């Protein structure tokens, strides 16, 4: 792991000399805008241009069908010289490793689509208006009532976009004068929502608890910045579970710290509110965490029950106060009614309210599959990131150039991934995500096991001894 | 506390100092082999090829090439950005003593002739200025400056 | 894919060669080639 | 001559080494 | 240096504030709860409404072959993406709607997105840097406001509508900034506020922003489909090429009864939004269904130009019917949909006057059966334009309850105002 780092940094280092070599000239050549300034400078987006055009086919992939266990995608074959990718007919069919249905219900099913249907029929798929004006339905009212005895709090709100469930409701809570210290790893919603407040903003290392105190007590006993006047409030923000990284929180330990200090948590549940938990509870279900312990509680509906939407869930004055000071119930569009009867009956056939027992077998299932594919991959040699209840489990590549290699070796076996690497995460940590869903048969997890064996030979990528 | 900068994060990632040496003797091998010449007049050349990217990369360009931050750091050039301004750890130690250690290599090696001596102090002193404490966030003459 | 067929593709992409165009490759491997000869030769003369 | 500047940085670099980091004041 | 005693202490002796502070009796109002539609004519608490708070300025609402479009995605695709547009998440009817878009308006590239509030708060942060330059209309709307304190550039403002402050303004920047000349600078407006209810004169915005270098952001969610001759919006209304104005943002929860919004301009400002922005990279896809209404709205709007037609007549016998109010006055402008009255002789209070718009809001519904709506504005809102009462008009609704909704409002004002 010492002479991978070296090769790492030498072949980013190459990367980085031939891109300002043909910047140099790329400026040079324009002498052979009628006064409007550029839209983007030169080196504003020189990563953009000299790293991220090179691996191109790796992104954006149009796939031709629902995205379910098994899917087609369409191939494109762009002409002028690689600069726009076109597409084609002629698809193939892959085997989804990319998706985020974790329990299995993003697809035709033969209870919810029923009934989403007959939904649309009769309010016709969006009220054109706010929810303080004409935009409560029945559906809407109920909604409610389902998230708010599934989550386990007194009151909720649902909003129909996740990334503004946190964005415009972080400004609400505190502003200027207050304090936020959240985890280096916290999603962009979150930094986006802090920033949009007047309030300061401080950081810990992620997922260390004795790193948070020590930052509490820091801040506490100095102080605003300047002006040592004391703090109006603090809230410490963290995650159910990190997916580039596939971890659990250490939340006993975090909601102990902030009880002795006095702060409040946010905790952002989206990886998580399905997928773990003996009944599907998320991770104070799973930790014991009592939920009268956090004051905020924000999810979304897009990872485990096939929706668009998110939900803020605390005490009944919270939510009081919410509906009428926040900015996305005043003026936004409420969540569209076809699009809230699904959550309505994916939560029924998950609380095994629908006359059946698929919802039973859906959650034995999710845990019965992601424990085998983890523990089949670190008995190979992969370094494989999560704790052991993830769905969600990174496989460790480190080199710039074994990013297109996985993928296109993996694509032309009928499989599909994601791959990530240098502007969106550390420099010398690039990795490869795959999400297990509870739709996944035994009979297709050996066939990705086997085909993931044989390029992960090719490419070198077996960092550690087999057994 | 973490960095929260992808522009100078990286540089505490275990490999880097390694990698900065294998680069410099890389170098002077190539130079060395493309073009049959002595052992100083490779030092020399990879001396001054230490100069113009080093200042351009470290003590010329500002902001960074990541939009996320929207601005925040259009007046900083990397140097003023590592650490987040902190002064004298132990990267911009490291990151001092290079250049004067390959000073007194091209040197002993070219047995001090003037044709060479005078570029080979000149990059010296201008690369170990421009690292003072105390020239922080000051640009001579306005040039650099907006 | 024999053996030499193998380590070639293993050793573009552990350099950053897999990803880059024929010319950028180009300039590279030649740029290698040019200082193996080298050692090659100041060693079997050089010391001895 | 050939052996003096060497003993002068030399001695530079042997003050440089020994400081202790700090950062600057506020307004 | 303290001690580790002493912070103890010190730690053990500050006091927060409450997450949110104490709630009073005068803001735990509720809203009407519908069944059946959201169209002209709604049901509440099984009654019969007239639905004046809906923005479908087209009708479609309930449009059988919208109906029909969305049934046959929701059985071939479902209902979500399940993954962000660039996991993934592609699906083709998302690449069908966007050549539909560009191809109504006559640009080259369009690009959609799943909220309708989104698209102005991650735009322009997208364009927008520490440096800049922007000026704004100061009636702009929060959703605007937002992505101009999230882009760390200068904000200036002029008077509403008024076209010689925003020559005092921008003379006034070109004077300031006249040393450093590679300098990025914006306009933002909107083509029809929706705080006021008027519409911004373009032909003048785009005579001043080509004497100074200056570019356009424009709004135009209640512009596009109803503005036109023919539907393409504002541009088309004032007369002018729709390739002067480089940024065109809206949201088709407005005449295209769906949800989401889109971007449209060049190639080369389209393809650098795809990689930095925010509510299209870290956010899911729109689902399918939705996508898959929007290009059948864009349809039956090209194909039946007589529904701009008729919202016209709509709003002008609205107009007819309500210029003998008494305690009000109508401050919009006489081709919008958005009919906005103003209260004449405030009672004084900022919050006093507010309570009285609420209670005449109120009585409508439970007396007349209407459904209007009020200003409410948040704490962090920074509008300062006068406060009223709105109404949404739209094609669908019929001559029988146009004047029903300015009788029954005519009513309220000589019995509650004086
Ligand atoms: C072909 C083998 C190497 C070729 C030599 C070229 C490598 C030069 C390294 C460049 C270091 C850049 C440091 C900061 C540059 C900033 O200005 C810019 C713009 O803000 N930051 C960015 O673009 C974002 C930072 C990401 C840069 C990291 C990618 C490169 C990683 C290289 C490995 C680090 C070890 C080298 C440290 C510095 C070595 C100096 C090169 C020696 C000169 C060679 C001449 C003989
Ligand atoms: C804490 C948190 N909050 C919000 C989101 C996105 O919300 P949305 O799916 O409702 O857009 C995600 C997942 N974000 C996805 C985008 O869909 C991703 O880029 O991986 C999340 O982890």
């Amino acid at each position: 792991m010492y002479l991978t780092a070296v090769s790492t940094y030498f072949s980013y280092g190459l990367l980085f000399a031939f891109g300002q070599l043909r910047d140099f000239f790329r400026r040079f050549i324009d002498w052979w805008l009628q006064g409007y300034a550029p839209i983007c400078l030169g080196h504003e987006d020189f990563y953009i241009r000299r790293l991220y055009h090179r691996i191109q086919d790796c992104f954006e992939r149009p796939i031709s069908s629902a995205p379910d266990a098994w899917f087609d995608v369409v191939e494109r074959y762009s002409n002028d010289n690689n600069k726009t990718l076109k597409r084609t007919t002629k698809t193939s069919r892959c085997l989804n490793l990319g998706s985020y249905n974790y329990l299995g219900f993003g697809s035709f099913d033969e209870y919810c689509t029923p009934r989403v249907i007959e939904s649309l029929k009769k309010f016709s798929a969006s009220t054109c208006s706010s929810r303080v004006d004409a935009g409560t339905t029945s559906v809407h009212a109920e909604l409610e009532e389902c998230v708010t005895r599934f989550v386990g709090k007194p009151a909720a709100v649902v909003f129909g976009m996740g990334y503004a469930t946190n964005s415009a409701i972080i400004p609400v809570l505190i502003g200027k004068g207050g304090l936020i210290i959240s985890d280096s790893l916290n999603h962009s919603s979150i930094v986006n929502g802090a920033r949009g407040s007047g309030a300061t903003i401080r950081v810990f290392q992620h997922n260390t608890p004795s790193h948070l105190e020590r930052v509490l007590r820091e801040q506490i006993a100095e102080g605003q910045p300047r002006t040592h006047r004391p703090w109006k409030k603090i809230i410490v923000v963290v995650e159910g579970i990190y997916s580039m990284e596939g971890e659990i929180c250490h939340l006993p330990e975090v909601v102990a710290i902030c009880k002795k200090y006095k702060a409040y948590v946010y905790l952002d549940e989206a990886h998580s509110i399905g997928a773990i938990g003996k009944t599907g509870k998320g991770i104070c279900e799973l930790l014991g965490v009592d939920t009268a312990d956090v004051d905020v509680m924000m999810g979304t509906f897009t990872k485990s029950f096939g929706s668009c939407g998110g939900y803020i869930a605390g005490s009944k004055e919270l939510i009081q106060y919410l509906k009428h000071q926040c900015p996305a119930h005043l003026y936004a569009t409420s969540i569209p009614t076809p699009s809230a009867q699904q959550i309505i009956s994916a939560i029924k056939v998950i609380l095994g309210e629908d006359g059946s027992n698929r919802g039973a077998q859906k959650l034995a299932r999710i845990r019965e599959n992601s424990n085998f594919f983890r523990a089949e991959l670190q008995k190979m040699g992969f370094e494989v990131l999560g704790d052991n209840d993830s769905p969600v489990m990174p496989i460790m590549l480190y080199n710039p150039a074994k990013i297109p290699a996985f993928s296109r070796e993996c694509l032309r076996q009928k499989v599909a991934v994601v791959v990530v690497g240098f502007p969106a995460t550390p420099l010398l940590l690039a990795r490869a995500r795959i999400c297990i869903s509870a739709s996944h048969s035994r009979e297709d997890l050996i066939r990705a096991l086997k085909v993931i064996s044989k390029v992960g030979d090719l490419s070198g990528i077996k960092y550690f001894p087999a057994e | 506390p973490p960095d929260m900068n992808r522009n100078t994060e990286w540089f505490m990632y275990p490999g880097v100092w390694t990698t900065y040496m294998l680069i410099l003797f890389f170098g002077w091998l190539v130079v060395l082999s493309v073009s049959g010449c002595s052992p100083g007049m490779a030092w020399t050349v990879v001396n001054l090829a230490h100069f113009v990217v080093t200042y351009h990369s470290f003590h010329w360009m500002k902001g960074t090439p990541f939009a996320d931050d929207q601005g925040i750091y259009n007046g900083l050039t990397w140097w003023e950005q590592m650490d987040n301004g902190q002064q004298l750890t132990r990267n911009r130690k490291f990151l001092t003593l290079v250049p004067v250690v390959l000073y007194l290599i091209a040197s002993h090696t070219t047995d001090y002739r003037h044709p060479w001596l005078f570029l080979n102090t000149l990059a010296v002193m201008v690369l170990v200025v421009a690292k003072f404490p105390n020239m922080h966030k000051v640009r001579i003459f306005g040039i650099n400056g907006d | 894919m024999n053996w030499v067929q193998r380590k070639i593709y293993l050793y573009n992409v552990t350099f950053g060669l897999y990803m880059l165009d024929w010319w950028e490759r180009y300039l590279f491997n030649s740029l290698v080639v040019v200082l193996m000869w080298f050692v090659l030769y100041n060693g079997t003369r050089y010391f001895s | 001559g050939h052996f003096f500047v060497e003993g002068l940085l030399g001695v530079v670099i042997i003050i440089l080494l020994t400081r202790k980091s700090y950062k600057p004041p506020k307004r | 240096p303290l001690t580790e005693q002493e912070i103890d202490e010190l730690c053990d002796e500050w006091v927060p504030e409450p997450l949110i502070p104490p709630i009073t009796e005068d803001m735990k109002h509720e809203p009407p709860v519908l069944e059946s539609a959201a169209g002209p004519h709604t049901t509440v608490n099984g009654k019969d409404v007239v639905n004046f708070a809906s923005a479908n300025y087209l009708g479609l609402i309930g449009h059988e072959k919208l109906l029909e479009s969305c049934t046959s995605a929701l059985e071939k695709y479902g209902v979500g993406s399940c993954g962000p547009r660039g996991f993934y998440g592609t699906i083709d009817v998302h690449l069908d709607c966007e050549t539909r878009i560009s191809k109504f308006l006559g640009t080259p590239d369009s690009i959609l997105y799943s909220y309708g509030l989104s698209t102005m708060f991650s735009t322009i942060p997208c364009f927008c840097k520490k440096g800049d330059v922007i000026v704004a209309d100061e009636g702009v709307h929060w959703g605007i406001q937002n992505g101009l304190q999230l882009s760390r550039s200068t904000i200036v403002y002029f008077k509403h509508n008024d076209m010689e402050s925003l020559r005092i303004t921008l003379e006034k920047i070109m004077t300031k900034y006249k040393r450093s000349k590679n300098l990025r600078r914006y306009i933002v407006a909107e083509a029809v506020y929706q705080n006021s209810g008027q519409i911004a004169p373009l032909d003048e915005i785009v005579k001043l922003k080509e004497k100074y270098r200056f570019r356009v952001i424009l709004d135009e969610s209640n512009s596009f489909g109803v503005l036109g001759r023919s539907g393409r919006g504002l541009a088309e209304h004032h007369s002018v090429p729709i390739e002067k104005i480089d940024v065109v943002t809206a949201a088709m929860g407005h005449a295209l009864a769906t949800e989401g919004g889109f971007c449209t301009g060049n190639a080369r400002i389209i393809d650098y939004q795809r990689l930095s922005s925010s509510g299209y990279v870290f956010s899911a896809s729109l689902p399918p269904y939705l996508a898959s209404a929007a290009i059948t709205a864009i349809d039956v709007i090209d194909q039946n130009p007589d529904m701009l037609v008729k919202l016209k007549q709509n709003v002008a016998l609205l107009w007819k019917g309500l210029s003998d109010i008494k305690g009000m006055s109508l401050t919009s402008n006489r081709e919008s949909p958005i009919v906005f009255l103003k209260l004449e002789k405030s009672s004084g209070s900022a919050k006093d006057d507010l309570l009285l718009l609420e209670k005449m809001a109120d009585r409508a519904l439970k007396e007349d059966s209407l459904l209007v709506v009020s200003s409410k504005r948040s704490f962090l809102d920074k509008c300062r334009l006068p406060v009223g009462i709105k109404l949404y008009v739209s094609a669908g609704h019929s001559e029988s309850d146009l004047l029903k909704a300015s009788e029954s409002l005519k009513r309220l004002a000589s019995e509650l105002l004086l």
